[PDB]
């Protein structure tokens, strides 16, 4: 929320309360309608945590990603 | 026509294992700085230490004995 | 819109040389003749 943050803005502020409605939703995606992530401004690393735990169900997402960002190039792909 | 030998190399790099990997970061190290890349040219061997074996053990080949021996100079 | 059918300087383009660590996928990438 703090990468470009415009206090004397009422729109953006208003996402704050947003968000806080998904917080309590039960949402993990809580950081998700700020204007900077959506924009592709600022992501956390966080979300490599994300996506080694859900290797536990998903043991293709790994080398899904790697994939799209090529870290690994398989011919053909 | 470029293309498959492009295409050649590209499968290639893709099946070479982790030991040419290995392999081929030394002698890129080694010719930077000007080493002769020949001679860098796996280790299938188990041993152990037998203190005071019986006088009865067989005595295998590349088996390296330790002695105590007596001093020169006495 | 066609259909979909069922059926169907100038730089070099090399491998980098030098792969700073064992694992980096060798990727075909844009590289200076020297």
């Amino acid at each position: 929320r703090f990468m470009q943050f415009r206090a004397k803005d009422s729109y953006s502020l208003a996402l704050s309360k947003l968000e806080k409605r998904e917080r309590e939703n039960g949402s993990n995606l809580a950081f998700m309608f700020r204007l900077p992530f959506a924009a592709g401004r600022v992501f956390s690393i966080s979300m490599l945590d994300t996506l080694l735990y859900q290797s536990f169900v998903k043991d293709y997402m790994i080398t899904i990603t790697r994939l799209l960002l090529g870290l690994d190039t398989t011919p053909g792909s | 026509a470029a293309a498959e030998w492009i295409s050649q190399q590209r499968l290639s790099l893709y099946r070479r294992s982790e030991r040419q990997e290995l392999s081929e970061l030394v002698k890129n190290r080694m010719k930077h700085l000007g080493l002769p890349t020949t001679g860098y040219d796996h280790q299938n061997t188990l041993s152990y230490v037998l203190i005071n074996p019986p006088p009865d053990t067989r005595l295998e080949p590349s088996d390296i004995v330790y002695l105590i021996r007596s001093d020169p100079l006495a | 819109i066609a259909p979909v059918l069922e059926l169907a300087v100038e730089y070099v383009k090399g491998y980098p040389p030098n792969s700073p660590y064992i694992g980096s996928s060798p990727t075909l990438c844009h590289l200076l003749p020297v």
